[PDB]
């Protein structure tokens, strides 16, 4: 996953020592971006603030802009810094913020600064607007290359779930069709899950089918 | 008090008004083509009352008006528009002194800009946005260029000619997306072989997603 | 027989043998989701609370979480949990939640402070997560339940050999005709949901109170 993750810690490097805005690094719920961006964040030496998605809508009408503002001057103020966001009328007014960030950042140059690092758990629908450079621009699937990446990061991911010593990784590589790493770590989650009435303790092989056939 | 900035030839009518635009503006009011179709009821009357008002209350102001075609009907939906069009004609032509107030309007052709509205007085210079010309595109990057650290070695012909359909905000983007591209490596000098591999590799990410 | 292990060993093992789930692979299970028609509904959580080994817990229904004089209820939950925190991880049991599921601001906060509770680590994520509720059109739990949660099933419907317990525990009530045998009214009745066995006392019931 450095192939996707490498662009973006390099954007964020840059501005200390212009960068992209968006990046937009999706997959399937449980990919793990939140802690190798965690993971890589504190590698950045930057100071690591959290902010979520639904942390715009709020209560209270016109607090997405008071969050987006609001951030936009504790980091506009405060030296290059690390925010990750997950899972990004109401939405009228999103757009209308969103244009108006842009017209802060196409009609004005002001942001050598910090930038809006968006993840998704889902490209089921995807708004038009959302196709620049300051916008969504690297969108980078899920790595094409072998299943050794995906048995590194899961196996990284996953130091806690042993595996049985009898794997060659072909069968699972090829049965996934149309699908990606973090589905086969739901399918690990779910055959883990079964693994106590299954009544071995050690994961075997053919539950690793069993769950992409299970949930999948 | 009021400008026209149509773009007939071709695409760059926003990037071009956007770059002279982005060279000079003032107070910011940006007016969301999202905010008329008023879907409840047709109440958009105290809106543009309330808003202008605002643009009443503070004296220097600049009120852009991009894609204004979807709103220059010369159904319902063109009636709420010609209100905020009787709106805005009691608004600057009524009984105030707004000469201070100043607005800008974009369109795609000139054919049904509502000739009752292309009266003089209601856009006083207008500039047709042709496309981009070569020497121009020399001109723009030789002062576009210009505060930009570069290095001895000058060789403006590969970044005229491996930039088309771009506009000084464009350009400007580029040119100094490989300054910053070239500062990464915190080096005080700035090689044009940054400049030919970022200006060509962005560009290309700008052609393809220009839309 | 099945169910009632699948929803046992998530209930009782977790606290019997913590080091079994901690050696035994991917993690110790969260819980089950019993949602459904009520039939028999809150007597197996009894029985859970009979089968308490050291001590028994509080139980929370969902009429507490709606009160008038709203913002009471965000007290109460994180009275409650801050009581799970003081009581070495306690039990925790949901009854109802389909009184704020399903999504009224004053609402949203405490059913979205709830989501924010459960779904957040802060006092603890991994205790006991037990869901009994009527109707399944709760959306806001189907889409951020597998967040946290997980082990979706059936509310009561057993398999073919597994009736005879729920009928073991539906044994007490008033008589089929004299206390001669049990299994002639827990095994001369198969093929009915768990609150299908309920519609058989009531309706069956009703049958045999209306048999002069």
């Amino acid at each position: 996953l450095d192939k996707q993750i490498q662009e973006l810690v390099e954007a964020i490097v840059l501005p200390m020592n212009q960068p992209p805005k968006g990046v937009l690094m999706y997959g399937p719920p449980g990919t793990g971006k939140t802690l190798l961006a965690r993971a890589c964040a504190a590698q950045t030496k930057a100071t690591f603030l959290k902010l979520a998605g639904p942390q715009l809508v709020q209560m209270f009408i016109g607090d997405g802009a008071k969050l987006v503002r609001d951030a936009f001057a504790l980091a506009k103020e405060k030296a290059p810094s690390i925010i990750f966001i997950d899972e990004l009328a109401g939405d009228r007014e999103v757009q209308r913020t969103m244009l108006e960030l842009l017209n802060q950042l196409d009609g004005f140059q002001p942001n050598t600064q910090v930038k809006v690092i968006a993840a998704t758990n889902r490209v089921d629908i995807l708004d038009p607007a959302l196709l620049r450079s300051g916008r969504l621009d690297r969108k980078i699937e899920f790595p094409m290359p072998n299943e050794e990446a995906r048995a590194r990061i899961m196996q990284i991911h996953s130091r806690k779930m042993n595996v049985s010593p009898d794997v060659n990784y072909e069968e699972l590589a090829r049965c996934t069709d149309d699908f990606n790493g973090a589905q086969c770590k739901a399918v690990c989650v779910e055959a883990g899950m079964i693994a106590l009435r299954r009544g071995a303790t050690e994961l075997t092989h053919e539950d690793y089918m069993e769950g992409i056939l299970e949930v999948q | 008090k009021g400008c026209l900035l149509y773009g007939p030839p071709g695409t760059g009518k926003t990037l071009l008004a956007r770059a002279v635009a982005s060279q000079l503006d003032c107070n910011f009011l940006k007016v969301v083509s999202s905010s008329i179709v008023d879907k409840y009821i047709g109440e958009s009357a105290r809106l543009i009352r309330e808003m202008f008002n605002y643009a009443r209350d503070h004296q220097p102001c600049i009120i852009f008006m991009d894609e204004i075609d979807a709103i220059g009907g010369r159904t319902s939906a063109d009636r709420e528009i010609q209100r905020t069009l009787m709106e805005l004609l009691n608004q600057m032509d009524g009984f105030d002194t707004l000469h201070r107030v100043k607005m800008i309007m974009a369109t795609n052709r000139p054919d049904t800009l509502d000739p009752a509205l292309l009266r003089p007085g209601r856009l006083d210079r207008k500039i047709h946005i042709d496309l981009p010309n070569e020497q121009a595109r020399l001109d723009i990057l030789k002062i576009h260029a210009g505060p930009i650290t570069k290095h001895g070695e000058i060789d403006y012909e590969a970044i005229v000619k491996l930039s088309d359909g771009f506009n000084g905000a464009d350009l400007r983007n580029v040119c100094t997306e490989a300054g910053m591209f070239a500062i990464r490596a915190d080096h005080d000098f700035v090689v044009q072989e940054d400049f030919m591999k970022a200006v060509r590799k962005v560009a290309d990410s700008k052609k393809l997603e220009s839309k | 027989k099945e169910q009632i292990e699948k929803l046992r060993e998530v209930v009782e093992t977790p606290l019997l043998h913590p080091e079994r789930f901690v050696n035994l692979g991917i993690e110790p299970p969260k819980g089950v989701l019993l949602f459904g028609p009520p039939g028999t509904g809150k007597t197996l959580c009894a029985r859970a609370v009979a089968n308490r080994t050291d001590a028994c817990f509080i139980r929370v229904i969902g009429s507490e979480l709606v009160q008038k004089y709203v913002g009471e209820g965000a007290r109460m939950v994180r009275e409650l949990f801050e009581m799970a925190r003081t009581k070495k991880a306690c039990l925790i049991f949901f009854d109802e939640i389909d009184a704020i599921g399903g999504a009224d601001n004053e609402v949203q906060r405490t059913m979205l402070e709830l989501i924010n509770q459960l779904d957040g680590f802060d006092p603890r994520g991994n205790i006991k997560v037990l869901m009994a509720t009527n109707r399944p059109d709760t959306l806001d739990p189907a889409l951020m339940r597998p967040g946290r949660l997980d082990r979706k099933i059936e509310f009561s419907l057993p398999d073919l050999e597994g009736r005879t317990h729920i009928f073991k525990i539906h044994a007490r009530s008033m008589s089929v005709e004299r206390d001669i045998r049990f299994e002639l009214l827990a095994r001369l009745c198969p093929n009915s949901t768990g609150a299908e066995i309920r519609s058989v006392c009531t309706e069956a019931g009703m049958f045999a109170i209306r048999a002069r």
